RNA sequence: GUCUACGGCCAUACCUAGGCGAAAACACCAGUUCCCGUCCGAUCACUGCAGUUAAGCGUCUGAGGGCCUCGUUAGUACUAUGGUUGGAGACAACAUGGGAAUCCGGGGUGCUGUAGGC
RNA sequence: GAAUCUCGAGUAGAAUAAAAGGGUAAAAGUCCCCUUGAUUUUGAUUUUCAGUGUGAAUACAAACCAUGAAAGUGUG
RNA sequence: ACCUAUUCUCAAACUUUAAAUAUGUAAGACGCCCUUGUCGCUUAAUUGGACGUGGGCCAUCGAAUGAGAGUU
């Protein structure tokens, strides 16, 4: 059977990466199933209050469950620390996106915990570090993501992608 | 992308020496696998090579840790006992079988029990076992990659070596002069092509027709002005030769001098802090 | 019907019991080339034994 | 300095007939090409059945010839007059191939037979510099070094140098 | 319900290792097998001559027989409440020499050496194994190795 | 040290671009009488050395792809034993033991046996 | 790119009678040549097992042969 | 519609890798070393192979612990 969520990624999903540094992540607390008819709901939930609060280009909303054992439906099985949920927005939207999650949170079965993140937006690198490589030239942006430096591959092949990194 | 990383982290490559395309590992196993019942027995191959210019006849062992070799001799030593010409012929290949198979019997003790053939007539025969004696020492050919074609130098070195008092388990089918529908041997073909007359006729037909092609086809022997006819005798008094006296020479070569010649042309591998210099002198 | 709860109990009883071991096994199984062998030899050594008893 | 033993040699022209049926009409075009060069060709058969052509599996339907040499040479020269000297850059495979395709033969020196016909063929001409044997021999089988591997251009270059001809761009 | 084949359930015993395929090396019809030898079986996929049963493998036993291109070894199968004796003939494919018979044996010759120099001395020589004895009392200096005081860490929101 | 023949383990050996290779050896190569096989001596088979290092081959370079090791991941994930432990359950913690994997970073880019040749 | 064949790459992504898995690249695949080891006689093993039968299988031995230059391989 | 570097998330019949627990064997006197005999098997060959002979080392006799043990 088809899932009824379709759409994981909301809002200005084509943003970059410096403008939206505030992550939030909805995790559930709990080992437990979740129904794809649920996911959807609380997707339609989230928009809606994102949208009306703080516009829609305020805000970028991952879903990170997805729906894939099957049980007629299929529902999506979550661990303990597992993100259910993550809201990239700049620092001003750190109260919409707690209560944005917060309502959300009646929609989902078991416990489920907000946690603001210590990473830079949707990046796996933290806040002080990601503004230390962005000053150092590491990191460019591409579209909804950045391309990172890396030691491996050819000197040639990593210049001409990263021209102003200053290698020392 | 036809090679991507998955490609060639799946790429399992082939052994060493398939990859060089040198051996044939599907022949090996049988040429070598020794039957478990006769435990330590060793399994003597006859290997014959054929390079452009020369000849390599060799008598292998196999072991674990690797091929040992018994008895060896080389195209190139024939000039020592008379051959300088068509290293690499059928003629070159019988001589050079018939001193692995003498230095082989020497080496094992035979020598005065298995002679062979001493004046070889062409005739198709096998080294019977003496009734009280050792059986001859037998050995199997490893022709390598080389097609087994009627008339090929590698069965001229199993003629040679079988007539040097070897025991090579073969039959006609292969030697110059088999006729496939009579299933006969032409021994007067066979005499020929050890006595080297497929040379001297190609010889003297070139001088008959198209000289030409003489003088710049067989430069080598025109250079010293041996014909056609005394092939014949050339190679019986080589084979005399090589009979009399068939040890071999060590060669008074310094191996030190050669060290020290290649030592130079050698390149040796730059370090990590040469790669590093090069390396950011090159980002400067 | 089928359980394999007590058998593994029941096996235990009375041990695991090894076969016992003989100094000399039998000639069968063996290669009746070899076999074969190995009389003519053991019929050489036991008159070779018996002949050097015998002188001396 | 150029060496010269890479010198661009011709290794050989492949004469192609598919007429897309197979019976009398293949014999002969078998014999035309016996007699254009002097050698036996070979029949190729289907490997499909395909309706909208009328072929069925397995069926001989084509008769090819490989020539190698100076009949080779010759035989190309010959076509040669027959395009006037004009090929298309289109012509030139990546891999330094080239051919052509010539509808009448009867310009070819051929006699005309009515009991024969007219039949249209591909020329086929393989590009190769001395050295080819490493790839192609059983015993130590190699690949071929990019330095001395063929391009398009350097066929282009030696077509044009060797024959005087012209190549439409 | 199951399937009672030979082969039955042998999908990842009998695999050959991830770039192990293809031509089997040389070496193993070069090794000398005889009778009170210790191997150890391990199926060869590739050589479908001679295999053992699937209990067969990564069991070790004791060579009785040995044959042309295969061996006889002898293994104790747990039937019911006793062992049996099952003799098996396998191709030398898929036969190795167990190296706990060879580290023995190079124990044995080396404990028959030792005994030989403490005879030519006179001493009595300490030839059995013995377990990891208790640690014995010895010095820690701190110099230069000043301990660093260590106090559990306090709970942080890392995911 | 380099080359050849036969190999052992079978990528530290593979794939790719570029730069070198003195000697010998090897290879490319000339030819189709014969032995021999093809549509075609191009492959294979046979005779020879007139030129060539262009390629094969050997070697070097690339923060190359890959591969092999060491560390990070990590005492993390997981797991054997224990409790009249916690919790409605899910599951979690603790006590006594065992203990990975990817990512990531450092290093490495064949070694060696017999017989020979330079 | 030529009115089907041509050369570059090509770790098997194809084939291997039939279900599925395992195995396979100078082959176990596709062609070609010769063939009847798909034969006779023992015993000994393995599997399902009571270590009974049946069935299938493995390694030999005594003959007789096929094949290959040979090592060797072959009792469907 | 692709291709390139990425990125989010999964697998009972998918997998490079790969535990924990269970699992096969060995840990010697039927041992070791030397000498030497038999054979119709085996090898180029007393060369091997298998069984032996006559000697020599000799309960710290080759890990810990505990028990007498096995068969009809």
């Amino acid at each position: 059977p088809d899932s009824k969520i379709r759409i994981f990624d909301l809002g200005r999903k084509r943003a970059g990466v410096d403008e939206f540094p505030l992550c939030i992540h909805l995790v559930s607390n709990e080992y437990e199933q979740i129904t794809s008819e649920a996911l959807e709901a609380a997707r339609i939930c989230a928009n809606k209050y994102l949208v009306k609060i703080g516009g829609k280009d305020s805000f970028h909303l991952r879903v990170r469950a997805h729906p894939f054992h099957v049980v007629n439906g299929l529902v999506a099985r979550v661990n303990i620390g597992q993100i259910l949920m993550s809201v990239r927005t700049k620092d001003s939207s750190r109260a919409t996106a707690i209560e944005a999650l917060r309502r959300c949170q009646y929609k989902f079965p078991g416990q489920q915990r907000i946690i603001v993140s210590k990473k830079w937006g949707f990046s796996q690198y933290a806040r002080d570090e990601y503004i230390e490589k962005r000053s150092r030239g590491e990191i460019i942006p591409d579209g909804c993501y950045a391309k990172f430096l890396n030691k491996r591959g050819s000197l040639q092949e990593k210049l001409d992608l990263f021209p102003e990194a200053s290698f020392n | 992308a036809v090679k991507s990383s998955p490609y060639f982290s799946r790429y399992q490559t082939k052994y060493r020496r398939r990859r060089e395309g040198k051996t044939d590992y599907y022949a090996r196993k049988r040429l070598i696998a020794q039957a478990k019942n006769k435990y330590n027995a060793p399994k003597y191959r006859l290997v014959v090579r054929f390079s452009n210019r020369f000849v390599t006849c060799q008598i292998v062992s196999s072991r674990v840790n690797g091929d040992y070799v018994l008895a060896h001799a080389h195209s190139s030593e024939l000039p020592r006992y008379g051959i300088k010409w068509g290293l690499a012929n059928w003629t070159a290949a019988y001589a050079t079988g018939l001193l692995v198979a003498r230095r082989a019997l020497a080496k094992v003790g035979l020598a005065d029990k298995y002679e062979g053939v001493t004046e070889p007539e062409g005739e198709f025969e096998l080294t019977e076992a003496i009734e009280d004696g050792p059986r001859p020492f037998k050995v199997f050919l490893d022709v390598g990659l080389k097609r087994t074609s009627t008339g090929s130098r590698v069965f001229g070195a199993m003629k040679g070596a079988s007539d040097g008092g070897l025991f090579i388990p073969h039959s006609p089918n292969r030697f110059p002069g088999f006729d496939i529908e009579t299933e006969e041997l032409d021994d007067e073909t066979l005499r020929k092509y050890i006595y080297g007359g497929h040379v001297a006729e190609y010889m003297e037909m070139l001088i008959d027709d198209d000289e030409e092609r003489y003088q710049k086809q067989f430069s080598g022997l025109i250079a010293d002005g041996i014909e056609s006819d005394q092939l014949e005798d050339i190679y019986a008094e080589a084979y005399a030769k090589i009979r009399e006296d068939p040890s071999f020479q060590k060669s008074g070569k310094d191996a030190a001098a050669f060290k020290a010649e290649s030592l130079k042309h050698t390149q040796r591998k730059l370090t990590a802090e040469e790669r590093k210099e090069r390396f950011n002198a090159k980002v400067i | 019907n089928h359980t394999n709860h007590n058998q593994n109990k029941k096996a235990h009883r009375n041990g695991i019991k090894r076969p016992q071991k003989h100094r000399y096994d039998s000639l069968k199984y063996r290669d009746a080339k070899f076999r074969r062998n190995q009389k003519f030899a053991n019929r050489g050594t036991v008159e070779a034994i018996r002949q050097a008893k015998a002188s001396a | 300095a150029q060496n010269p033993m890479k010198e661009l040699r011709i290794s050989k022209l492949v004469l192609n007939i598919s007429l897309g049926e197979s019976g009398d009409r293949l014999t002969r075009a078998a014999k035309v090409l016996e007699q254009l060069s002097g050698q036996t060709p070979v029949f190729s058969k289907a490997r499909y059945t395909i309706r909208r052509f009328g072929i069925r599996r397995n069926e001989k339907i084509a008769c090819h010839v490989t020539v190698r040499g100076p009949k080779a040479e010759e035989i190309l020269e010959r076509g040669l007059k027959v395009k006037e000297y004009e090929l298309k850059k289109r012509n030139f495979s990546a891999t330094g191939n080239f051919g052509f395709g010539i509808q009448e033969h009867i310009d070819l020196g051929i006699k005309y037979d009515p009991s024969i016909g007219i039949y249209g063929m591909d020329f086929y001409v393989v590009m190769d510099r001395p050295g080819m044997r490493v790839a192609r021999r059983k015993a130590q089988r190699g690949r071929v070094g990019y330095t001395h591997k063929i391009n398009a251009e350097d066929t282009i270059n030696w077509f044009k140098q060797k024959y005087d001809a012209v190549v439409l761009g | 319900p199951h399937s009672y084949g030979i082969r039955a359930r042998t999908r990842y015993t009998f695999q050959r290792g991830f770039r192990e395929h293809g031509q089997i090396r040389l070496s193993t019809y070069l090794k000398t097998y005889k009778v009170g030898d210790i191997v150890d079986i391990k199926v060869n996929g590739a050589v479908q001559k001679g295999m053992p049963h699937k209990y067969y493998h990564g069991k070790t036993g004791v060579v009785y027989n040995v044959t042309q291109s295969s061996v006889g070894v002898l293994i104790y199968k747990v039937v019911g409440n006793r062992y049996m004796e099952k003799r098996v003939n396998v191709r030398i494919e898929h036969v190795k020499h167990s190296k706990c018979r060879q580290d023995f044996l190079d124990r044995v010759k080396a404990n028959e050496a030792k005994r030989k120099e403490a005879k030519a001395q006179g001493k009595t020589v300490q030839l059995r194994r013995q377990p990891a004895p208790p640690a014995k009392a010895h010095f820690v200096s701190t110099e230069n190795n000043e301990p660093v005081t260590l106090h559990p860490v306090a709970y942080d929101t890392t995911i």
